[PDB]
């Protein structure tokens, strides 16, 4: 499920306070940010790029440009009619997805206060349903424009497709290359009197794809706990996964890593009680 | 909505008594984005602490990597503290080598 999205942040705390945020990212990565102060798309990484002429960025700065300044004032000045209170926060999500190398579909969300708000879909806005009648009015005033929204319409269909494949074009070295993770053993909170809970750490793997279980020799420990994958600032991966037992059956337990970089070479780990 | 922050705390690297390593403070699935987070040593706050920028997941909710390198020692102790406005008091959440 690849797909390259530009984030909105805006937070509006006060009457004389608030904050605009915009970076462009590719699933987990962050590849751009948006800088106000000089007015610039900033290219994270020398492929950040894409395919995109220098021509095209310029034009593309000049509609972030406009847009950020005029859609932050917009909703502090439509604030009031549309019962948006102090403090609040928008959030929006745009771009496009990618099912096995083709581009299968764009998207553009709009959240306030954390909750789906509105969506731009077949050239219009629309409200989500649940969000009540100040959806529905936020839609009316943003489906007065037909020319903004057409300009919209093309960013996300015709620009976005081209840009994302140029991307994982210009960025494939960095997106295909394979990390090699380390793993180490050590114990977790103990589950109560006469159990042990051990802790197998999974840690500086990339691509994200990963196996790890608790093994007794060939046989797979159906207790093993995943924890979720967290991020390192290196790009890389970390994962935990644990296993509850009596202390009586600690023998013999070894855990087992299976990752794309290993070459068929698991970790495998001796649990030791020696 | 409002959510509460989840707080996890790691190291890059097995603990090793006086090697560099990296501590982390990975706080996720919050909102409102306005949130306060330091890292910690003997409960004092750590001056030079990294962050990666402000993202959120597909359900709108915030999350953020903190993280500054650290030597750990028989005799000091990190962890990452956390406060959010639907907190009623700031969270700590403990580095241990062996939890
Ligand atoms: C750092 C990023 C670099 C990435 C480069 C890659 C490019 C690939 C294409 C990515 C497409 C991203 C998704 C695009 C969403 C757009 O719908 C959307 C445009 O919406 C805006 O709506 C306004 C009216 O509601 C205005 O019509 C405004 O036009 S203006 O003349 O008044 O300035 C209009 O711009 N965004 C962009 O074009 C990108 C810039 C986004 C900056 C954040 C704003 C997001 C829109 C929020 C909704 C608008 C609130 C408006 C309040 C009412 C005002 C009347
Ligand atoms: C998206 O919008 C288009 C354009 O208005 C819709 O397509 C039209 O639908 C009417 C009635 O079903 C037809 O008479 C027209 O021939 C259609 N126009 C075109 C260009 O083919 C479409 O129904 C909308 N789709 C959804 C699911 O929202
Ligand atoms: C960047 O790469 C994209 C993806 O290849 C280019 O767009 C394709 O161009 C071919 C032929 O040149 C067309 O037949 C396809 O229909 C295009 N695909 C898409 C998704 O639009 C694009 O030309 C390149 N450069 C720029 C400026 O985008
Ligand atoms: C408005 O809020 C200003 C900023 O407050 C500080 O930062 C924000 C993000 C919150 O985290 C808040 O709790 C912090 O205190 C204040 O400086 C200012 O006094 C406020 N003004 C008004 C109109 O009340
Ligand atoms: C990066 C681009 O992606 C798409 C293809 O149509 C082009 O030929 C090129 O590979």
């Amino acid at each position: 499920p690849l797909s390259f999205h530009v984030i909105w942040i805006a937070s509006f705390y006060n009457h004389s306070w608030k904050q605009n945020l915009v970076s462009g990212w590719l699933s987990d990565l962050q590849t751009h940010t948006w800088d106000s102060n000089s007015s610039t798309i900033v290219f994270l990484w020398p492929w950040s790029r894409g395919n995109f002429s220098n021509e095209e960025w310029k034009e593309l700065e000049t509609l972030f440009r406009i847009r950020t300044i005029r859609s932050f004032e917009g909703i502090r000045r439509y604030a009031h009619e549309l019962q948006f209170e102090y403090p609040f926060e928008i959030q929006v999500t745009g771009g496009c997805e990618l099912h096995s190398g083709k581009v299968s579909g764009s998207f553009l969300q709009l959240a306030y206060q954390g909750s789906d708000f509105v969506s731009f879909q077949n050239n219009s806005w629309l409200p989500y349903p649940v969000a009540g009648n100040m959806a529905k009015h936020f839609c009316k005033v943003l489906n007065q424009n037909q020319h903004e929204n057409d300009i919209t319409h093309n960013l996300l269909s015709d620009t976005c497709p081209r840009f994302i494949l140029g991307l994982l074009d210009a960025g494939k070295a960095h997106l295909q290359r394979q990390v090699k993770p380390e793993a180490w053993l050590s114990h977790g909170p103990s589950p109560g009197p006469g159990h042990l809970q051990l802790v197998c750490h999974v840690s500086g793997f990339y691509p994200k794809p990963v196996w790890v279980m608790w093994m007794r020799g060939e046989q797979e420990q159906q207790g093993t706990q995943r924890g979720d994958i967290l991020p390192s600032a290196d790009g890389t991966w970390y994962l935990r996964a644990t296993l509850e037992v009596a202390a009586g059956e600690a023998a013999d337990l070894s855990c087992r890593v299976k990752h794309s970089s290993l070459e068929g070479q698991d970790i495998v780990l001796y649990w030791h009680h020696h | 909505i409002q959510r509460t922050p989840k707080i996890q705390v790691y190291s890059r690297h097995p603990a090793e008594n006086g090697k560099s390593n990296f501590l982390n403070c990975y706080v996720s699935g919050f909102h409102p984005s306005d949130i306060e987070v330091d890292l910690l040593k003997n409960g004092e706050r750590i001056e030079k602490v990294e962050h990666s920028d402000l993202s959120f997941s597909k359900d709108w909710s915030f999350y953020l990597l903190y993280y500054t390198e650290f030597t750990p020692t028989e005799k000091d102790e990190y962890a990452c503290r956390v406060n959010h406005v639907t907190l009623s008091q700031p969270k700590i959440v403990k580095w241990d080598r062996d939890m």
